[PDB]
RNA sequence: AGGGGAUCGAAGAUGAUCAGAUACCGUCGUAGUCUUAACCAUAAACUAUGCCGACUAGGGAUCGGGUGGUGUUUUUCUUAUGACCCACUCGGCACCUUACGAGAAAUCAAAGUCUUUGGGUUCUGGGGGGAGUAUGGUCGCAAGGCUGAAACUUAAAGGAAUUG
RNA sequence: AGGACUUUUACUUUGAAAAAAUUAGAGUGUUCAAAGCAGGCGAAAGCUCGAAUAUAUUAGCAUGGAAUAAUGGAAUAGGACG
RNA sequence: CGGUAAUUCCAGCUCCAGUAGCGUAUAUUAAAGUUGUUGCAGUUAAAAAGCUCGUAGUUGAACUUUGGGUCUGGUUGUCCG
RNA sequence: GGAUAGUGGCCUACCAUGGUUUCAACGGGUAACGGGGAAUAAGGGUUCGAUUCCGGAGAGGGAGCCUGAGAAACGGCUACCA
């Protein structure tokens, strides 16, 4: 779901205020800026040497992670640059001393550094309001597959 | 064991089952539908004034032979017309035609009481004064 | 049963079925108390000395009174191998 | 005594003997038994018939007692396990047979109901084998495609 | 009365009302 | 009945009850060593066999499938295992 | 389908006690049944039971002495806060001087008095008295 | 709709019974009954007892299967079957006795293991009538099916059993 | 106090938090009480104890436990260590 | 209850209940185990879909360290200082 | 990119076709302001909470705005409707 071109749209895609000097003769790829969101969260190497831009990247973009940390399961990865996470829980009705299965749908914004798909459990973190509905940035794909790590069977 | 589920995660169906069964009662159905406001002569009202249209007496049932002295009153709050009961012995003459009368409930939850058919309201006050004060000659009708 | 001073306050400790350890009601008008006479060396029933078994009304009504008495008498050395603990 | 799809309450079964180890009187070799199992499978036999043959013609009480592995497990170690598990395959065989009988005579409604029952059982077993990833997650039973798997 | 015949009379009333509505539908 | 051993019931009662219903459930079946008059090979067969078992040397059946246990052939001699 | 095995065990105990017997044969014999009967032994409501290995979930033979009068499971193992223990004891036990709400804590399966002594509470298993 | 078309028989035709009798008794008698396609989805569709699971009490029988008999007739010389006889077991429609359990009882071996109240789970009821009516959906060619109140009225309606 | 890996829960104990008024409840002769948060004691020459506590049963945070209930490992070894 | 002896209507007498309060009307709570999670009923009283399959929901067999010995800390009832 | 004090489909331009839902979304009703709380009381609960405290909203219904740090103010203005 990611275009091969590093910028595909009409506007140029740059990380704002990080400048690579062409008059200099180092001729490295670029000057890519990055940061670690803390909380003992490892910045992915795909972000460390990646070439995407993703203004709202917790690792490369301007957005900062602070506040709630929610673990959920991916229910929809098929809307661009964003994720829809199903969070399940049990509401305790006290008149019966019984619990009640319930679910909420938390939108979030998964960076291109992560490769997500329907069913991956995901650790996500709070941030600024990014869109009308997304307020969380995907911080870790704990279960990349879960039960698809071993696929074939050749004895 | 029993009809209801018992699992620790069955709060939802227990609650909705109780919520669907609650409509079997009459008090709950009346309270939630709010039929009192829409259909009853008074909308959740203990008392209501009205104007006497005419002056009727209604026969009793089989086991009781008499004619209970009623009065047809058109309610002023909304315009409905209901029969009402003039309670005591010599109080029929006390209430004259086309005077304001304050009807009250008949004490049987809006249902006909005793042997009087098709009546559901007493008479407590007439022309601003109470019937009980007139019946013991403590006060007199203003006659306005 | 026991007052804090240590004095008994119960009206009476009830008997218990010698076969099922269940207590015997005051008005349990089916229960029985069997007496089996002690026997000396020459087969003379020694008088006033015996062994008592209180069978409840419940087992009697059920139909297991004789079997329970068989086992209970075999345990206390009255009958020889009349009852086998393994059916 | 459940009989998932009928009113039956039977309990006709087999009682596995208490001793897990090999019977004292058995003289055959575990390697020979595994070779026999492999040869029977190469003949084109499902594990159940293999167990039946080893129990009748030979002293094999059961493979797990003698070898330590199960018959399907032994076949899978050698890569002879069928792509479709045997019980599900037999269910599809029965379903296609009943569908053939139906399309050759329409008015039989009892066999129509029995086909419904068999298809329900097929769906249940397919769901199980799909949640254990024995079958691919895209695997499904369809009336038109069942014949190809059976044939 | 039997519930059967009360039901049948209700059905006949529905007959009349249905034909009336059909004539005026 | 009121007092009774279940850990050690009489072996007669053990053979009395159904399989799957003993203290420990054990099969009532057994294996047999059969000799066919043809050759001297000893074949191990099952009491409740389900197939027309034959000796590998000669195409002669030694058992016959039956609703219950195997019905042996006429002249084959067996010993219980 | 056998859902709550402890329910079957305690029901068998109750049936074999009301009829006055001195033994029960419980078939499935899980951990929880063993711990339940061990608590009952510790408090005396039961006699001398026995585990019979089957290689097949095992079984249990229970010896009684008529001292018990009723077992019983609270089939939905309700989360019981330490405040609600007294509520369950009042609702289940016949008197405050005896009876025991057998409940499962993080420190094992214990009678309610022992759990109150450890000042720990968990889910409720059943009741004996 | 197409095929058949014997019997029996809604409607109808009459002959009787009666005060009336287009009801019961009788004689004819279309539609229907019988079918191939397409609809219908309701019955006192009843065991008026939801399904799965465990335990609790004695007695015989009966159906299907399986085990054993030093069993009996069978006859094919003996045997193998089969058919019985005895014992046991699994499963099924059932049945008798009893309360030591349950019920308001009639009664139930489940309608037991329920104030000593919790094995899992689905559907339904909250006095009677109005009423399974109206309306609104939805299915049906139609018949009608599914869903389905209120206004109002009423002190009872109802269950089992006892004596007359 | 730093890199390092953290199976994930449900559950439960303890604590921080859940504004005051209200409820509970301690002290206190408003003449008793409803109340109120007052008051008490000196020789009469200023000396004083107060304005206590608990609960809220959900959501969040920390914490000890690991029975009960659920999920995950190593089956093509692409497994664990040196 | 009242149809010629009204312990029930209208009064007089006596008495009863609460008492500066008491009576009525509607609403609501306990009674209501007549909303039943604790805690209801379904053979006949109202109530088991005609039967079966089946997604969601609810629920779901047993099994993975139990023992022991010592030392040692608080809290008890101990015998007495 | 514009606007915002500032994030934000908050608005615009160009793209993608997406988001919620039998765990009841959406719609309808509320003689519904939410809560702290009140009545009731074996335990579980049922009903009420317009009102002495905390929040929110409103000044006849609607929109629009100047001044200021703070108003879409109404015992401030502008207009329409009544
Ligand atoms: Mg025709
Ligand atoms: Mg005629
Ligand atoms: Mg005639
Ligand atoms: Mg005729
Ligand atoms: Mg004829
Ligand atoms: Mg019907
Ligand atoms: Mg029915
Ligand atoms: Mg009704
Ligand atoms: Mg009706
Ligand atoms: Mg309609
Ligand atoms: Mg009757
Ligand atoms: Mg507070
Ligand atoms: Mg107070
Ligand atoms: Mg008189
Ligand atoms: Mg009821
Ligand atoms: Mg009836
Ligand atoms: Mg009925
Ligand atoms: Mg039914
Ligand atoms: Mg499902
Ligand atoms: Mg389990
Ligand atoms: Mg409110
Ligand atoms: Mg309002
Ligand atoms: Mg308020
Ligand atoms: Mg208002
Ligand atoms: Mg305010
Ligand atoms: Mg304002
Ligand atoms: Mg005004
Ligand atoms: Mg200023
Ligand atoms: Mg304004
Ligand atoms: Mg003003
Ligand atoms: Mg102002
Ligand atoms: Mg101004
Ligand atoms: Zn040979």
């Amino acid at each position: 779901s990611t275009e091969l071109t590093v910028q595909s749209e009409r506007a140029f895609q740059k990380q704002p205020h990080i400048f690579t000097n062409p008059k200099a003769k180092a001729n490295r790829k670029t000057k890519r800026w990055y940061k670690n969101v803390g909380l003992g969260f490892k910045t992915p190497k795909t972000a460390i040497e990646g070439s995407y831009i993703d203004k709202k990247c917790p690792f490369t973009g301007l957005v900062s992670i602070r506040g709630k940390i929610l673990t959920g399961t991916v229910v929809s990865t098929r809307m661009h640059r964003t994720i829809v996470i199903r969070r399940d829980y049990l509401h305790y009705v006290p008149k019966y001393n019984r619990y009640e299965k319930r679910h909420k749908n938390v939108p979030a914004h998964v960076s291109p550094a992560f490769r997500v798909q329907v069913g991956d459990i995901v650790t996500v973190g709070q941030c600024r309001p990014i869109s009308k509905t997304v307020r969380f940035n995907v911080l870790k794909v704990a279960s990349a597959t879960g039960k698809a790590n071993k696929q074939f069977a050749k004895f | 064991g029993k009809g209801k589920p018992r699992g620790l995660n069955s709060a939802r169906k227990l609650r909705v089952h109780r919520r669907n069964n609650r409509w079997a009662e009459t008090t709950y159905k009346k309270r939630l539908l709010g039929t009192a406001f829409k259909s009853s002569p008074f909308g959740g009202s203990s008392h209501a004034k009205g104007i006497v249209l005419e002056k009727i007496g209604i026969e009793s049932k089989q086991p009781n032979s008499a004619i209970r002295k009623c009065v047809r009153v058109q309610l002023i709050k909304n315009g409905k017309k209901v029969t009402a009961f003039v309670p005591n012995d010599g109080c029929l003459n006390f209430v004259d035609e086309n005077d304001e009368v304050l009807l009250a409930g008949f004490g049987r939850k809006g249902k006909a009481k005793g042997d009087i058919p098709g009546v559901r309201f007493k008479v407590v006050k007439v022309s601003g004064v109470s019937l009980l004060a007139l019946w013991k000659e403590k006060k007199e009708k203003p006659r306005s | 049963m026991e007052n804090d001073k240590g004095q008994l306050v119960e009206l009476y400790v009830p008997r218990k079925c010698s076969a099922t350890n269940r207590i015997i009601k005051a008005k349990d008008h089916s229960s029985v108390q069997i007496n089996i006479a002690q026997v000396d060396e020459e087969g003379r029933a020694i008088p006033g000395e015996y062994v008592t078994y209180a069978l409840s009304g419940y087992i009697r009504a059920r139909g297991e009174a004789d079997d329970s008495l068989n086992r209970l008498a075999q345990q206390d050395g009255l009958l020889k191998n009349v009852w086998s603990y393994s059916r | 005594m459940g009989r998932m799809h009928s009113k039956g309450k039977g309990m006709s079964s087999s009682a596995i003997p208490y001793s897990r180890n090999a019977p004292a009187w058995f003289k055959g070799s575990s390697d020979g038994v595994v070779e026999q199992i492999i040869k029977y499978a190469r003949k084109g036999l499902t594990p159940s018939q293999i167990g039946v043959l080893l129990r009748d013609a030979h002293g094999v009480t059961q493979a797990k007692v003698i070898t330590g592995n199960k018959i399907l497990r032994i076949l899978k170690s050698n890569g002879l396990a069928p792509e479709i598990p045997e019980d599900l395959y037999f269910l599809i065989k029965k379903a296609v047979s009943v569908r053939k009988h139906l399309e050759r005579n329409r008015k039989d409604k009892d066999a129509k109901f029995r086909l419904i029952l068999i298809e329900s059982r097929i769906h249940r077993l397919a769901r199980y084998y799909r949640t254990v990833s024995v079958l691919p997650p895209n695997w499904k039973y369809e009336s038109a495609t069942a014949s190809a798997l059976v044939n | 009365m039997r519930a059967k015949w009360r039901k049948k009379r209700t059905r006949r009333l529905k007959r009349k009302r249905r034909k009336v509505r059909a004539r005026s539908k | 009945v009121l007092v009774q051993d279940l850990l050690h019931p009489t072996a007669a009662s053990e053979a009395r009850k159904h399989k799957l219903k003993t203290l420990v459930q054990s099969p009532r079946s057994h294996f047999l060593d059969v000799k066919c008059p043809g050759c001297l090979n000893i074949t191990t067969v099952f009491s409740h066999a389900q197939t027309a078992v034959t000796c590998e040397s000669c195409s002669t059946v030694l058992c016959t499938p039956t609703g219950g246990k195997a019905k042996l052939s006429e002249g084959t001699s067996f010993r219980r295992k | 389908t056998r859902t709550s095995v402890l329910a079957d065990a305690l029901n068998a105990i109750n049936n074999a006690e009301k009829t006055g017997k001195r033994q029960v044969l419980i078939r499935p014999s899980s951990k929880v049944i063993i711990k339940f009967l061990q608590v009952m032994q510790k408090h005396g409501y039961i006699g001398e039971f026995e585990y019979i290995d089957d290689h097949r979930s095992g079984k249990i033979v229970v010896q009684l002495n008529g001292r018990l009068n009723k077992c019983g499971v609270i089939s939905p193992r309700f989360n019981v806060k330490i405040a609600d223990v007294e509520k369950w004891t009042a609702n289940l036990l016949p008197a405050r001087q005896f009876g025991y709400v057998i409940l499962t804590t993080s420190a094992g399966i214990m009678d309610h008095e022992e759990a109150h002594r450890k000042h720990v509470s968990g889910k409720i298993l059943g009741f004996v008295y």
